[PDB]
């Protein structure tokens, strides 16, 4: 409660030093023997929720994934092995665009270039043109946009959030995203939340976050 | 007569806001003008510019004054207030809310906080 | 490895997105009925949205092009209250005048020098599609046509008011030319008076001479919300009913937003509609032609209706002829099937009365300042008399319109209600609260060191819950270290002798503290990523600051 | 100090804004640390690139310093002025 | 365990307590 907040000379060198190899040793050896089987069982149970997410994606809702643990493998598996093949072969070749937001050098111009090249026969004006174009176009899905770390350093910025928020207006684009920060829902105001149209699910999985920590070294301590 | 009694240089319930937003804006003013010393006693410089504070203080005071936990609507209303610029931050370009360096301050005068307190039946007048 | 790249692309029965109930043709029937009703609703939804968008542009064009007798030259000012960057405007193609839409975002206005340059750049680009004030001066001698400029200030509340105030005075010099006309559009999120505080009173007097004020919010007197809700009542056709609980949830979750309430309402209604057909098997009997689909499980579910219990117990407690009760007890001849068919035959005048009260208020009484959802919930509860008594004129027609709802047996199978919290966890999550609970109550997620050693993040949150606002990192490391079962850790470690480095590290006497510190470092980095903690690394890695607390 | 009778305007805070704007331009006031006219073009470039806090904070809370001290006012202001008696503390 | 994870995960497959359980009619049938 709020009372728990209102009521609340040593050095790091006093602890033994750690080398770069030793830091990787524990992270590699423990994670393969610790909680592997129960997390595999939890994953096998959670895989039963794919039809509901698929239906929501059909009905035009964006999906946001949150919870404790890494959220790479779940999103990648859903996008590749389950979502795109069904989108293609149940309607009868869907580009599975994966964006790594935890990279602090993900230029928005480069991602917009790929999107424009893969969807089109002052970026905001071009996105508006695309939105006006695809309104009369058939509603079948073309692109899956997996946005890892929608709270990542390259992604937190206002301009990139504004760029992403307009993309969900186009029905033929499927948006899947995950966040880690506790105050992640602070990023989105009325307009951005309206355009995103997220449906929120708790995917707390205790998967060891290793890829996200790879980009920014932990050996600083 | 009434032409000569008012300047009429003005360009034109003044704010119609959600209840959560109203209480958030009450708590933010409390954060901005109450010294940090009193947070452990009262809840358990008007003429000067408002002091800075942290979101950790705002959430605690909001929880302590609303007649709520941490559902997304609270943060959505807070971000709406920032977009409305009823609350200011310590930056100008490339807003990076989640970065720890950013600090928050109130951009609303007392005359509006008083009316908000009246509309939500709150008693900010007794905390100072 | 592929994750090193910033972004990359990957390329690859006929699954109808529905799934079986009760552990083939029925699923297709249910999907087809659902999709029919769903498309019927979205047709009206899109029609209403397009009507809303078309409504504003007529007034906008009227304000822009309503010429007024003025010999003096001044800006044409339009105040779009409650507006947003998503709006659009198109311009008339007049005979002698050339019209250009000049958009001005706050990103495009760091100073007057950039503003004038970019305005002239856009003007020249439009003119050549068919960098200073000389271009405006020489525009007619270049292109032979008069110039009319519409400066659209896309977001006033974020623009540095000093730069805008000076740029308006800069544009004020342009009125020396007889061939130029200027119009300014202001997008304001807050009240109008928020601008008056920041601009200088010299500029306000320039703006005030010719200005127009317009509200473009979607919450204009419940009009469109009432229309959309009544369209939802129409598109159901009485095939499904809305309980008081679901209306209560809607009323509780609507008031927290004040700009785009229509979108939230549509989202909630669509989510409920798509949940109902996935959940309830009796949604197939929206089409009664499939009456032969009645089976054992449908009979069981019908027997599970509380209204059935009330009816049967009412018969029993009256000592009604035991043959009727024995017929269901012995399950013979299943006349309850025809009973349920007659139940399906029943009509609900609730919808008709709900529509007619609104129509009477709008047309006979001209009372448009009301909420249709509040009216519907008052009709559901029966307190309609007081709700109509909110207005003075509604006494005699209030007495006439008095309506009493009557339940039907097995109505629970054709009613949407909030009863298990699924509609709340999915649209209004307790994000931070959920994270806190999962860290503290990880048994809510997870199903021999695995059995004792909780997840490292939860174990660290245990200490995070109690410690001081600013934490000495050495003390925090000590507290984390003291929780380690060293002997059980050694037993866990020694299961993999195939890696030599594992034994080399583990058998070192410092290995316990080293592993504790490595796990501490990883957990603290994860906490920083989640926003849980912040280093004082600018000073030293000896102290860390807490940035979140439980419950609040 | 004017006795009440048995059976001077305080101008509104909004109207005083024009008076404040007039006085800020006539250099009677000055912003807390206003460097004013820069010396060279490079200094002007760095000044125009930066955004001062005093230009962002509300009109009611901008900090100012005074150019004419009250003693100079009492020297200059005629004693026939009604407000002259307040030229002392 | 299945019901708790189904409700926390927001799945629509979780039983909704508008209809009383079949086990309740294992009791009510004797009445």
């Amino acid at each position: 409660t709020f009372e728990g907040y209102f009521d609340q000379r040593h050095t790091m060198s006093m602890a033994p030093d750690v080398t770069r190899e030793e830091f990787s040793l524990v992270s590699n050896f423990f994670n393969e023997n610790f909680q592997k089987r129960p997390r595999q069982k939890l994953f096998e149970i959670q895989k039963k929720m794919f039809p509901q997410y698929w239906f929501e994606l059909t009905q035009g809702f964006s999906l946001l994934f949150y919870g404790v643990g890494s959220k790479r493998n779940f999103l990648e598996e859903f996008a590749i092995d389950y979502l795109s093949p069904k989108i293609a072969y149940s309607q009868l070749s869907i580009p599975c665009l994966i964006l790594n937001g935890y990279n602090p050098s993900c230029n928005y111009r480069d991602v917009f270039k790929e999107i424009t090249d893969l969807l089109v026969p002052h970026v905001i004006l071009q996105i508006q043109k695309m939105i006006d174009f695809y309104k009369n176009q058939p509603l079948d899905i073309k692109l899956i946009l997996v946005v890892h770390n929608l709270d990542g350093p390259s992604i937190r910025k206002n301009t990139f959030q504004t760029m992403l928020s307009f993309l969900s207006v186009i029905r033929q684009i499927a948006i899947v995203a995950s966040t880690d920060h506790i105050y992640a829902p602070l990023l989105w105001d009325n307009m951005k939340a309206q355009n995103y149209n997220f449906v929120f699910h708790d995917i707390s999985n205790f998967e060891p976050s290793t890829v996200e920590s790879t980009f920014q070294d932990v050996m600083k301590m | 007569i009434k032409l000569f009694l008012s300047t009429d240089d003005n360009l034109s319930q003044t704010y119609d806001l959600s209840i959560i937003s109203k209480y958030l804006l009450i708590a933010s003013y409390i954060c901005s003008y109450l010294e940090p010393r009193y947070d452990a006693s009262i809840f358990s410089p008007r003429y000067l510019q408002p002091s800075l504070f942290a979101i950790e203080r705002l959430l605690a005071i909001f929880q302590a004054i609303f007649p709520m936990k941490a559902n997304i609507e609270v943060f959505q209303n807070l971000s709406e207030l920032h977009t409305l610029k009823l609350i200011a931050t310590t930056m100008n370009k490339n807003i990076d809310y989640l970065s720890p360096k950013v600090r928050w301050k109130v951009n609303v005068p007392w005359e509006i906080i008083k009316e908000i307190s009246e509309s939500v039946h709150f008693n900010i007048s007794d905390y100072f | 490895a592929d994750a090193q790249r910033s972004h990359y692309t990957v390329y690859p029965d006929k699954h109808i997105p529905f799934v079986k109930l009760l552990s083939e043709v029925n699923v297709e029937k249910r999907w087809e009925l659902y999709h029919q009703l769903h498309s019927h609703f979205h047709d009206q939804v899109d029609h209403i949205i397009d009507n809303i968008e078309a409504d504003l542009k007529a007034e906008i064009s009227d304000l822009l092009y309503s010429e007024t007798t003025q010999k003096r030259r001044c800006f044409n000012t339009i105040f779009l209250l409650g507006s947003d960057s998503t709006t659009k405007i198109e311009l008339k193609d007049e005979s002698s005048r050339y019209n250009v839409l000049i958009e001005l975002t706050p990103k495009e206005s760091p100073n007057v020098r950039m503003m004038l340059r970019r305005s002239m750049y856009k003007l020249y680009s439009a003119a050549d599609a068919e960098y200073d004030l000389s271009l405006v001066e020489n525009f007619k001698r270049l292109f032979g046509k008069d110039l009319a400029m519409v400066f659209n200030f896309k977001d006033v509340d974020s623009i540095n008011f000093n730069t805008l105030d000076n740029f308006i005075i800069l544009l004020k010099s342009a009125f020396k030319y007889d061939h130029v006309k200027i119009s300014l559009i202001f997008n304001i999120n807050t009240n109008l008076s928020n601008i008056e505080k920041n601009l200088r009173q010299s500029t306000i007097r320039l703006l005030k001479r010719n200005y127009h004020k317009l509200d473009v919010s979607s919450n204009k007197g419940f009009k469109y919300g009432n229309q959309i809700f009544q369209s939802f009542l129409d598109t159901v056709d009485g095939k499904l009913n809305l309980s008081d609980r679901f209306v209560e949830f809607i009323l509780s979750k609507m008031a927290n937003n004040t700009n785009h309430n229509l979108q939230l309402l549509t989202k909630m209604l669509d989510y409920s509609l798509m949940s109902y057909f996935f959940q309830n098997a009796f949604s197939v009997f929206i089409d009664p032609v499939n009456v032969d689909f009645l089976n054992d499980d449908y009979l069981k579910i019908l027997s599970r209706c509380p209204t059935f219990m009330f009816f049967v117990e009412g018969l029993i407690k009256q000592h009604a002829p035991a043959d009727e009760i024995l017929s269901l007890l012995t399950n013979k001849n299943r006349g309850l099937e025809e009973f349920f068919v007659e139940f399906l035959v029943r009509e609900n005048p609730i919808n008709g009365h709900a529509k007619f009260v609104a129509r009477f208020l709008e047309e006979e009484l001209n009372i448009t300042n009301f909420n249709l959802i509040e009216l519907y919930h008052n009709l559901l509860i029966g307190k309609l008399d007081s709700y109509l008594d909110r207005w003075s004129a509604c006494k005699e027609y209030k007495d006439r319109l008095h309506f009493e709802p009557i339940d039907t047996i097995f109505q629970e199978l054709f009613t949407l209600d909030n009863r298990s919290g699924l509609l709340t966890q999915s649209i209004f999550p307790s994000y931070k609260s959920n994270i806190e609970d999962n860290l503290l109550s990880w048994e809510q997620v997870l199903p021999d060191l695995d059995k004792i050693m909780a997840p490292v993040l939860g174990q660290l949150f245990k200490l995070y819950r109690e410690a001081n606002m600013t934490i000495n990192i050495y003390d925090f490391y000590i507290a984390f270290r003291e929780t380690l079962p060293k002997e059980e850790i050694l037993n866990f470690i020694r299961k993999d002798p195939s890696n030599t480095k594992l034994l080399e590290l583990a058998e070192t006497p410092d290995a316990f503290d080293k592993v504790a510190l490595i796990l501490f470092m990883q957990a603290i980095f994860a906490f920083e990523n989640m926003g849980l903690i912040k280093f004082q690394s600018t000073k030293s890695y000896d102290l860390v600051e807490k940035c979140v607390w439980r419950g609040i | 100090r004017i006795p009440t009778v048995a059976p001077i305007k305080l101008w509104l805070k909004k109207d005083v804004k024009n008076v404040w704007e007039n006085l800020v331009q006539l250099d009677f006031f000055t912003e807390k640390s206003a460097v004013g006219l820069r010396d060279n073009a490079t200094a002007a470039f760095y000044a125009s690139n930066y955004q001062f806090q005093g230009t962002m904070i509300p009109f009611d809370l901008r900090s100012y310093q005074m150019q004419i001290i009250l003693q100079e006012l009492r020297r200059i202001i005629p004693k026939s002025n009604m407000y002259y008696s307040w030229t002392q503390l | 365990y299945d019901e708790i994870i189904f409700r926390k995960l927001g799945s629509m497959l979780q039983t909704t307590n508008i209809l009383v359980t079949d086990d309740q009619y294992n009791i009510w049938k004797k009445r």
